[PDB]
């Protein structure tokens, strides 16, 4: 189901890090590691 | 964990 | 980067400095941003606090 990251715009494997606050907003677990987006709550959902 |  | 006050790693049993990994399922769960880069509990949805405030 089509999530791409908001960072860098690659594809969301793994942990997924959807935005508490912007609507359709994810990261992928390296733009997390980075430390972008990160004035924003997440919540971090599991990958199948 | 919360260490209170 | 700030300390989560009173807030250990289950990871590696250090501080949480800079954003706090908290589980939403267990109770009282939590992983630093090393643990949590390393893939560790990644069968439960989490919170992810950039600061404590
Ligand atoms: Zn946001
Ligand atoms: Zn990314
Ligand atoms: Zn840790
Ligand atoms: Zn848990």
């Amino acid at each position: 189901p089509n999530v791409i990251c908001d960072g860098c715009n690659g594809p969301v494997v793994g942990t997924r890090y959807k935005c508490s606050v912007c609507p359709d907003y994810d990261l992928c677990s390296v733009c997390e590691g980075k430390g972008l987006h990160r004035g924003h709550t997440k919540l971090a959902f599991p990958s199948p | 964990r919360i260490v209170p």
